[PDB]
């Protein structure tokens, strides 16, 4: 029943430290890794010291030197921390090929010592981010080797969505587009979010007009959490990694679900009001609380799970249930009926001390798959034609070894893949 | 990992003296060569440019380049002179004067071989490096005739390193060698195919930013390679510290240039502004980034907005949010359309570190890629026609053996980026 | 059985303060919405706090500033307190289009996230002046989206009248015979005051000769509580809004009844004197407590609702309305037998603390339509008449994007009201 | 949401050096740029007015403009000159000199491009601008000339932010310049169809009340500009802070203007009064009144019971009771109903602001527009031509370039005012 986190890239690492944060939260685990009183994430020691089954994963020593630095560099072992000492630079030729694959082979050696430490491997997800040299080169480098050696375990890649406004990164469109190429052919699941449409979030719901990627990993991880620890964790519907899988993915294309979470409410925003299960979820059906910049209202659905913590009566989702199928404009595909996983957990609903959001005594977290993400790739396309068109910043790609054709290919993948978003929004 | 830093010329040797007298106040590295700062990370990335020599002496990875003695031993006599050990100072007898031709061509080429030696011995000294940086004038003598000859040695030695140089553009103004266009334009024959990246300083916009903003009557060059070395520096420390964006110098370079000849740049900086606007200051995201946009705080005289932009590269140094910095970065694109060029989508890239400069709650530095850059090749490429068709001073040129089809070659290859740019510019 | 409150301008909100301030005093709800203790109106919470079940929409920050740092700051949420950053500048052209138009989305779903927290909406009440920007412009707007979301609901408005003599808006009377072609047609029923009449009551019954607009807002308070809070109390006559509605406009034109409110007396002219229920229904036929400058005797009744406070017998109603029917002379419409509608509560009259009405045992409420409104509209269309003659401040309104003969047609409409009032003037 | 004031010549320096002395004085500012009040609102709504630099420090948002440092130092010599950053001082070398010719159409106009960059950026700095304010006068070079070349490039670049200005009108027995109705007439042709909104102020009515009235026998132009700022600043106020009514001076403006082409403001002042009746005041609604009915109280030389009203607006400051406002604007349209023009029903509007004037329970400013605004104009008129025939003085101006042919447009644009006027007069 053991799974394994990676953190690959600053965003997956970062991500991490607010996971593995919460996770210490969720029992009360000490920096040393005392902990005294969640197996399936970590691994004991006589000392009572549990390690977190995780690797991390950084080219630049940096990030990692922050981690062994904090106070969390007690809890992790030093084999967990990986690091090398050259960039990626922004650029999947040198992250997937160039310099990550000089390093990867050590990278799955501890991987392989962690599955060997596990005795009923269920699986694990990899946090990155669509855009850069390791968050998406490397990334995809090691899904290369682990859909090999752990092809029936759950492969599940938790990504930074490529804000449409915002970037740091000018060749994001072609990391983005060659992660495309070879994510989908061997990830069975990646989910996204957009900082951008998180930010909209921190300034509506938690009143905050200056978000840091600190309090933006906060957001992060309570949805993560819920899928993560309380899925663990007992329910009345007790709802496992292979199950999301199993019950949230359509085709054999990926699909990339995406995050909606609500309760996101400030203390004060709290007060004076009284959250039901349906009002919560009435609110996860709210553009304003989707999590990426897409329209919740342009798609279609075909898939949608909701996970439930603290005070859930099953009664009172159903009838909730009942009025998001009837009363919404919410519109799906034919294909599928409205089988909604509903994951009911009764583990309550957790908060960072000194973090934005109120104490709740009640949750729900919202997957969804909808036909609007074709107007994401659609954003990719043009962005990765214009500069392929000029042939701009190309050199950087080439004298790695990346050849055009290429990344001609890698585009008409994704126009392959926009297409059969097409064909589902087809109703049959 | 590491970087290697080469000075030369009586400009480049006077702007390494105020980069390196930075570099150890970011970290608490005193005058002397014995570190006394105070935070771990003041030691902790040291080693990009600093050998520890046993003792807890810091020595910095840098060869002070020149054909005159007194030049290096004005520099040896201030603090951090004492830093940079004596191994470092290589240097001939007698001078160039300023002449390509003796610093590349002939009598300078005969030092560089010791120069390299030590280079080598330095690369050795490294684990793994990043690059190398040279500082120079492009007008100069061995500034940039001995630095040249150097760079193309070094670059055939390490193809995998970053070559990049700052160099000191002849302002429309002042010109000192008569001349000194004609060194320019065969630096140019020679650098920029041999370089991964070059930045244009010109120090009567210099001059103006000085007056302008800062409002100062009196300074001088050190006061005006102090705002070098801000630019210099606030680069390479984010590599070295922490941050959040991505940090490091090789992806800067990669984000920045579209095309294998074009890799000019523009610095800018901010805040900078005097004192008595301090009080009248607010320090905010938007607050830098109008800075950084505006022209004149261009260390460049250029004009951004008459060219094209073609890349930009905001880094941030201090706290700073996400969102607002991405907010207004979208914002300027969005503005300032009408100056990007349309083939790159969000054409504005950032990059962002946690530490700031001493002394300022936040900084950013400007850097970009413009077609206006061109207009200081026409410029130049102009006034070397008149020079080349009188062959004013080229009997001293061609008297060392500088050949005249060499330069027609130069000439054309100016006008080769010029033409580029206008290819580009659309 | 729920209602909301919607207090546009700062009329509409100032106002509101004391109607939530006299809801505060009916059942001693704190400050920062600890109730000890009427559901229909406000939201519970878990700390039992309650929240008052309104929007309050100024599009310039100042008169919700003043909620904000009052002491009811706490009982508001902050979602409810709704602000622009300008204003309608007393134009309809800005206040129902160019401005108001712009923050109008945010404040109905502020409104539907309310109307879904309703279980049983029964429907709203919206609190705004005839004169101004916000009040009568941004007013109008909503009404033409309340009225499609909420086709079935109580679509009931409350207006400050313009007063003939005082009025500090130039074009009052273009944005009032703008809001009539643009209310009639939406609203369900209209009522409204003049703050001249209301001066002579102060000064006569109260015997105040400095009121304030603090002063001014109790008093209506008082009517409007009549109507909202003790409609939801108990009593023999238990009578709802919905039912107010039902039982006040006969015609699908609007009507627009007019308040009067008799116990209005100061605590020295309380002593020495009994009053009856009859005898307060007697004040209540009297020119004298009439809350808008128009004559009674002039026109003629079409409708008659009298609304009971405290110490009131049925027994003792009878034997009013027997004399009001025979004794006075109330003359009526033809059309209408007295069916006056006669609510009975036995909820007692409130009182705010350091106000200048006596603590009253019974108190009623008065609601008529009379035919000598068409004489209100007959001063505005003069007043629009001269100013549209000359076209004076006519530049303010176009350069919005209005048209001239669109206001030629408003006026055109109030002409139309006005012969319809002249229909039902003759009898029949 | 916030405002830009320009002030330029010396007139509009120096009113402006009272103007913010007295905002300051609202918020409790301190001299040297610091907030040290004592109220809610003083911090509250200080945006309009003020930028908060690092450190509380308040930036006024105004750009001082002249032609000649010596008045500028002035100003920045004094108390609040120190509140004013060096970035909003923009001016030049050599006069005007009292030309329009060169402040608008010649060398002033070169200094106002750099006026425009600093507008720019203020314009920037603010969140949303509700408009813009600027002081000067009619008859000036700078005032008026240069003043009103800036006007019209705000106006383009802001159509829809609110322009207006308050200008000192020439006085029929006080003009400087033998062409003051020369320079007027020129202002006139400009700025009434570039403009919102004009004020009318006469020093010589001025004068008169300060003598009339409050009994003074010692006047300087800063105590009459303090009586002009109490205007100016009594319509902002209330547009910032808690009110009653109408609390927004688009929404004045709106009510103010009923032509396109007739805005001219006449202003006045209660209470206003010497200290020794003030020990046989009452102060009571009815009091303000007939202060501010008074033509002896207004502060322009017109006489509004000579003319007809066309509009009023009746500002009030303090608590007050709404009855008693409304009623004793009633009567006063009632009374007066011989001067209110017929075409509007109830044409004196009030707004009303709970916060007093520091010193004063109760305070009102008039604001009106009559139809004897024109007479001014007549007076200016009739001199022009007068001057017109005789080219008095114009060959300073028409050796700067400037053309009859354009002051004759402008003479029949004066005339054009006068005969809409009487159009509206009836
Ligand atoms: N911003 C600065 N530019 C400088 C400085 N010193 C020189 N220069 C500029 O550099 C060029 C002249 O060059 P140098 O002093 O560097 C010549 P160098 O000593 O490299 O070679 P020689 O020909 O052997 O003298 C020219 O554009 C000067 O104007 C300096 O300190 N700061
Ligand atoms: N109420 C006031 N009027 C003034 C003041 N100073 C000047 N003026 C009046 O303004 C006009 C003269 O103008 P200025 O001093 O403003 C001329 P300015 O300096 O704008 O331009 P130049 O031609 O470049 O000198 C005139 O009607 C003077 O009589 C003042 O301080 N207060
Ligand atoms: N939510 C979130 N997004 C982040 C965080 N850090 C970075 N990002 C986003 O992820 C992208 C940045 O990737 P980089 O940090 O440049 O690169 P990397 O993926 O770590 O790998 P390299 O390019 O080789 O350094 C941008 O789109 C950022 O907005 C973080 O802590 N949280
Ligand atoms: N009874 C009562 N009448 C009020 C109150 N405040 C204002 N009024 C009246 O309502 C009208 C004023 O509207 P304004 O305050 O000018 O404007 P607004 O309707 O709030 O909206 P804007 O014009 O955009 O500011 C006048 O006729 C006032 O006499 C109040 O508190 N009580
Ligand atoms: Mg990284
Ligand atoms: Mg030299
Ligand atoms: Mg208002
Ligand atoms: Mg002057």
């Amino acid at each position: 029943r053991e799974c394994i986190s990676i953190h690959v890239g600053q965003a997956g690492v970062q991500i991490g430290n607010a996971c593995w944060e919460l996770y210490c939260l969720e029992h009360g685990i000490q920096p040393d890794g005392q902990m005294p009183s969640f197996n399936t994430f970590f691994s004991e020691t006589g000392a009572g010291k549990h390690v977190p089954r995780a690797v991390f994963v950084d080219l630049e020593p940096t990030v990692i030197d922050e981690v062994r630095t904090g106070t969390y560099r007690q809890l992790f072992h030093p084999e967990q921390l990986i690091t090398g000492k050259e960039d990626a630079a922004n650029n999947y030729a040198r992250g997937h090929y160039t310099i990550g694959k000089e390093i990867i082979d050590l990278v799955l050696d501890r991987i392989r010592k962690l599955a060997d430490q596990c005795t009923g491997l269920q699986g694990f997800s990899v946090f990155h981010s669509f855009g850069g040299g390791t968050g998406s080169g490397f990334t995809s480098l090691l899904m290369e080797r682990l859909s090999v050696d752990y092809g029936k375990k759950s492969k599940l890649e938790f990504s930074i969505y490529p804000a449409p406004q915002v970037s740091t990164a000018v060749v994001e469109p072609y990391n983005s587009i060659l992660t495309t190429h070879t994510t989908l052919e061997h990830s069975d699941c990646a989910f996204m979010v957009d900082n951008e449409a998180i930010y909209d979030i921190c300034r509506r719901n938690l009143d905050i007009e200056r978000p840091t990627y600190t309090n933006l990993n906060r957001l992060i991880g309570q949805i993560v959490s819920s899928i993560t620890a309380s899925l663990r964790f007992d329910g009345a519907l007790n709802v496992d990694l292979t199950e999301f899988q199993t019950n949230l993915v359509p085709y054999p294309r990926g699909h990339f679900p995406l995050a909606t979470y609500a309760p996101v409410i400030s203390a004060e925003k709290a007060y004076h009001e009284q959250l039901s299960v349906a009002e919560i979820t009435n609110a996860c059906f709210e553009p304003a609380n989707q999590m990426v910049k897409c329209d919740p209202r342009h798609g279609k659905y075909m898939a949608c799970c909701l996970l439930y913590r603290g005070d859930v009566v099953p009664k009172d989702v159903n009838a909730a249930i009942a009025t998001i199928k009837t009363k919404r404009t919410i519109q799906f595909v034919d294909w599928c009926p409205t089988g909604f996983k509903v994951g009911i957990n009764y583990e309550p609903p957790t908060v960072v001390p000194g973090g934005d959001l109120a104490k709740v005594q009640r949750a729900v977290c919202m997957l969804s798959n909808t036909t609007a993400i074709a107007e994401a790739w659609a954003r990719l396309d043009h962005k990765f034609d214009l500069m392929y068109a000029k042939r701009a910043f190309v050199h950087w790609y080439v004298g790695e070894g990346m050849e055009e054709g290429e990344f001609s290919e890698a585009r008409e993948d994704m126009a392959a893949l926009e297409k059969d978003y097409e064909e589902v929004g087809v109703d049959s | 990992r590491e970087i290697v830093h080469i000075q030369a010329g009586q400009c480049g040797n006077q702007i390494g003296a105020k980069f390196w007298e930075v570099i150890s106040d970011e970290h608490g590295i005193d005058p002397t060569g014995s570190y006394h700062g105070d935070s771990d990370l003041q030691l902790e990335r040291i080693n990009v440019y600093y050998n520890e020599a046993a003792g807890n002496k810091y020595v910095p990875r840098a060869i002070l380049v020149d054909l005159e003695p007194g030049t290096m031993d004005s520099v040896r006599s201030g603090p951090f002179g004492q830093i940079f050990r004596p191994d470092n100072f290589v240097f001939g007898q007698s001078g160039a004067g300023n002449n390509w031709a003796k610093g590349h061509y002939t009598e300078g080429a005969e030092l560089v071989d010791s120069v390299l030696d030590v280079v080598r011995k330095e690369s050795e000294s490294c684990d793994c490096l990043q690059g190398f940086q040279l500082t120079h004038s492009l007008g100069g003598g061995t500034g940039s005739g001995m630095g040249t000859l150097l760079i193309s040695k070094i670059r055939e030695e390490y193809p995998d390193r970053i070559m990049n140089t700052f160099s000191v553009v002849p302002s429309p103004k002042v010109s000192d060698t008569v001349v000194e266009p004609y060194n320019a334009t065969l630096s140019v024959h020679q650098l920029v195919e041999n370089t991964d990246e070059t930045y244009c300083i010109d120090n009567e916009a210099l001059y103006d930013i000085c007056f302008r903003t800062l409002k100062l009557t009196t300074p001088t060059y050190g006061d005006l390679n102090h705002l070098v070395s801000a630019t210099m520096s606030g680069v390479t420390t984010c590599l070295r510290f922490p941050g959040q964006l991505n940090a490091d110098l090789r992806k800067l370079a990669v984000n920045m240039v579209p095309f294998p000849r074009l890799h000019f740049f523009m610095p800018g900086f901010a805040p900078l502004t005097s004192r008595g606007s301090q009080q009248y200051r607010a320090l905010t995201v938007p607050e830098l980034t109008q800075q950084m946009f505006d022209a004149k705080n261009m260390m460049a005289a250029c004009d951004p907005r008459h060219g094209r932009y073609l890349t930009v590269a905001a880094v941030f140094r201090g706290r700073m949010s996400m969102k607002e910095v991405d907010e207004q970065m979208l914002n300027v694109q969005n503005k300032n359309s009408s100056y990007f060029v349309e083939w790159i989508p969000n054409n504005v890239k950032t990059a962002v570190c946690d530490i700031p400069p001493r002394g300022l709650k936040m900084s950013a530095t400007f850097i970009g890629n413009s077609t206006a850059i061109q207009e200081l090749f026409k410029r130049i490429s102009e006034q070397f026609t008149a020079m080349f068709r009188r062959k004013a001073f080229l009997h001293w040129y061609t008297g060392e053996g500088m050949d005249e089809m060499e330069f027609t070659e130069a000439e054309s290859n100016m006008n080769d980026l010029v033409s580029e740019y206008q290819q580009y510019q659309d």
